[PDB]
């Protein structure tokens, strides 16, 4: 926000551990982050 | 034989209104040319548009080439093939002058048939946004006509150079101009002030137009406006959980939010660097009149408190208001504002409302003065006092009843 | 400004009743020199000697005009940067042209160049890892790497170095190659041969991925771009000069197209964040373009260089190929969590 809000990509690594903190981020991207931002949640396991 | 004008002379008074930007002007200008059988004015207006740009000693280096010959675009548009995109035509540089020309041509149309009658007399002439321009020289002599178009050419030009849209997204879609409905002017400014607390001095949103009681317009940078859009949505949703508890003080608000098609911020500090430049642009031309400085500030920076102005000329007891603005804008904005206070309003260049104008019998549209239905006192043979209403008059009794219980 | 010419008639040869003055080439130059530079910019290099651009400042309104000259919306495109790398060409233009003729052109070439016959081959901007920014001032240097002749004519590749004034470092490198069609030389000889590439140390390979289908209109008149870019060539403006050069009409500036297709690649595969993403772009002009032109562009994702995605662009007006473009783009910025 202080450095500009433009497109961000959030990638989790460690293979099968990847869905967790992304799902943690996903639900977090929902509740406070409702501002309608373009964000990409990517997982090493799932989204390779 | 125009009854209204004939009314205007002996009977009820009149006021001229001019619309602003966001009027969808081109299609009105295209029709106005096609509906015009008299091209006489357009000959001089086109030549003076060419002339006035050349002697200009003001900077105006970028503006003059990006200006376009009005006669060519019209004849092209009349061949039905050529015309630039709406995005190009809506840009302040070529749009602002074009809007005035539509309004000026709208003045001439009525002036063609009835001029001896359709000559001067308003009580006052008022305008909205850039509409205040065409107001001034209409109240001045006829040689000042292009000066409007001349200043309009300068207004949209500097405004464009200083600040222009750098981005847009199909969702909403997001402009510099935003409007919220149903919410108080105090409540809107609250959320505005709530959001403006979080942003820098360079891109604050501000209240531009107050269109009515609960209807307002806030403007600024498209991105920052989109941020204000977020808070109003969250409150709308949190209050939804309230309404479904079936409680009134605990009820959701049902506002209406949605952006506008306007391309650039007006009546905002973002145009502040434009005022100076515009001012010099007028003095280097034969446009010199002392209101060029005041018009610019009113249009570019100072807000427009609208309801209060046209109402002020209305509370003077002037019964009629016409609007020569493109399509027709501000003619209908003003109507529910005043409504039943005795004012009524015909859109000018609208064929239906002009049919009134040109006839002896179709003229007197005067909206109902609610005070007309104000209750009165009645006496009877046995000498009973009766309070008179539309109810009592029928029933012959007091305007009060015990409902079925 | 006026242009004069002279003829001479010897009728002893009937097949050659008219033979016209050999001073034409030098006479044409004096005419262009008055119009082009007006002695406004002045440095006096020979073609090999460096051509210097004194000082250059970027106003916020010069940002707007260019970004407004080329715009894209219908495809969800949002241009963002302080200075688009396309804006480099406006700064380096007046200097590059000065190298088109010289004593080295006098030695090995006839010095026969029609300016109307000038053809732009390729244009590219290579970054030194620095990107252009707000108010800091620029100073540009232009050098001619080689002067070549081809079967189709004379070619002059021009190297350009853009430097930030206040900081005093070289931000970017701009490359231009021009084609005059009438000349031959002992300087640099090419038949069909010229080649350029955007290369990087570490690379990854990918598969063809369709990104966007683009619709781009050409401007109504070419004068607006002519004012900003500083290209006054009558070919794109005056119809008499365009017809004299045997052209389809007042051809759209290839340079406008260059920024036209770029602005899309800027915003599309670049996404709402173009500024730090595109580190380079190259553009090849396949065919001429008339104003009022509906052109369809298509960018695809091909491969990866130095962690930056490469993006190939093809252009079609109906059946005709127009521009071949290729760009190096950084990926949408990634944040990692373990």
């Amino acid at each position: 926000a202080a450095g500009g809000l433009g497109v961000e990509r959030f990638v989790e690594i460690g293979v099968k551990s990847a869905p967790t903190v992304a799902g943690l981020a996903t639900n977090t991207l929902k509740l406070p982050e409702y501002s309608h931002s373009t964000v990409e949640v990517l997982n090493s396991e799932r989204d390779a | 034989a125009h009854a209204l004008v004939d009314r205007l002379s002996a009977g009820e008074p009149y006021a001229v209104a001019f619309g602003g930007q966001g009027s969808a002007w081109l299609e009105t200008l295209e029709e106005l040319v096609s509906s015009a059988g008299i091209e006489s004015e357009l000959a001089t207006l086109a030549g003076e548009a060419e002339l006035l740009l050349e002697p200009v000693a003001s900077e105006l280096v970028v503006v003059r080439p990006i200006g376009f010959e009005p006669l060519q675009w019209v004849r092209a548009l009349a061949a039905e093939e050529p015309v630039p995109s709406d995005k190009q035509l809506t840009s302040a540089a070529v749009s602002v002058p074009g809007v005035l020309l539509t309004q000026i041509a709208a003045v001439r149309a009525l002036a063609r048939q009835g001029m001896d009658l359709t000559a001067t007399p308003p009580v006052a002439v008022a305008g909205h946004s850039q509409g205040v321009l065409a107001v001034q020289a209409l109240a001045a002599k006829g040689a000042k006509d292009v000066e409007l178009l001349a200043l309009a050419q300068l207004i949209g030009a500097a405004g464009t150079l200083v600040a222009r849209r750098r981005g847009i997204t199909v969702l909403g879609d997001r402009p510099p101009m935003v409007s919220v409905t149903n919410a108080d002017p105090e409540r809107i400014y609250e959320l505005l002030e709530e959001f403006s607390s979080d942003v820098r001095t360079v891109l604050p949103p501000v209240l531009s137009i107050r269109n009515g009681r609960r209807s307002v317009v806030i403007t600024g940078t498209p991105e920052q406006l989109s941020r204000f859009e977020l808070y109003c949505t969250q409150i709308a949703e949190k209050e939804e959980a309230e309404r479904k508890n079936k409680l009134r003080g605990g009820a959701v608000f049902a506002p209406v939010f949605d952006p506008v098609q306007v391309e650039v911020g007006f009546h905002t500090p973002r145009l502040s660097d434009g005022i100076e430049i515009v001012g010099r642009w007028a003095e280097t031309v034969g446009l010199d009149v002392e209101l060029a400085k005041e018009l610019t500030e009113s249009i570019l920076v100072r807000q427009v408190d609208w309801v209060d102005e046209i109402t002020e000329l209305h509370e003077a007891g002037a019964r009629w208001i016409l609007d020569l603005g493109p399509g027709d804008i501000l003619t209908r904005l003003t109507a529910p504002v005043i409504r039943g206070l005795g004012i009524g309003i015909v859109p000018a260049a609208t064929r239906g409302g002009q049919r009134n104008l040109f006839t002896v019998g179709a003229v007197p549209e005067v909206a109902r003065p609610w005070s007309s239905y104000a209750p009165t006192v009645v006496k009877l043979p046995d000498g009973s006092v009766k309070l008179e209403t539309k109810f009592t008059r029928l029933t012959g009794r007091s305007p009060i009843l015990l409902a079925g219980m | 400004i006026e242009i004069r010419f002279t003829l001479t008639d010897v009728v002893r040869s009937g097949g050659a009743p008219i033979v016209e003055v050999d001073d034409a080439a030098t006479a044409m130059r004096a005419v262009l020199a008055i119009a082009a530079g007006v002695e406004g910019p002045e440095n006096l290099p020979k073609v090999v000697d460096n051509t210097a651009t004194v000082t250059v400042d970027w106003d916020p309104e010069r940002v707007a005009d260019h970004t407004g000259v080329t715009a894209t919306f219908g495809a969800p495109l949002a241009p963002t940067l302080t200075v688009v790398p396309d804006a480099l060409v406006g700064r380096c233009w007046p200097a590059v042209f000065a190298a088109i003729g010289s004593a080295a052109t006098e030695a090995g070439f006839p010095v026969i160049e029609g300016l109307l016959s000038l053809v732009h081959l390729d244009h590219a901007a290579r970054l030194l890892a620095e990107l252009p920014k707000e108010p800091a001032e620029f100073t540009v240097t232009a050098k001619a790497s080689a002067a070549t002749d081809t079967e189709v004519g004379r070619v002059v590749p021009v190297s350009v170095e853009v430097r930030n004034a206040a900081d005093g470092a070289l931000l970017a490198t701009l490359e231009e190659r021009f084609a005059i069609r009438g000349r031959t030389g002992a300087a640099e000889l090419t038949d069909p041969v010229r080649a350029g590439g955007a290369i990087s140390d570490n690379a990854t390979d990918t598969p063809r991925r369709r990104r966007r289908d683009v619709t781009v209109g050409a401007p109504v008149d070419m004068r607006p771009f002519a004012v900003v870019s500083g290209d006054h060539n009558p070919i794109h403006t005056d119809r008499a000069a365009a017809l004299l050069a045997g052209l389809e009409g007042p051809i759209v500036h290839g340079m406008w197209l260059s920024a036209a297709a770029q602005h899309v690649v800027t915003a599309t595969d670049g996404k709402p964040v173009p500024p730090a993403k595109l580190i380079g772009w190259t553009a090849r002009f396949l065919g001429m373009v008339k104003p009022g032109d509906q052109v369809d562009f298509r960018v695809d994702r091909v491969g990866i260089d130095v962690g930056a995605e490469v993006l190939e662009v093809s252009a079609r007006i109906g059946s005709e190929l127009v521009m071949a473009a290729t760009a190096r783009l950084a990926a949408p910025k990634t944040v990692y969590a373990f």
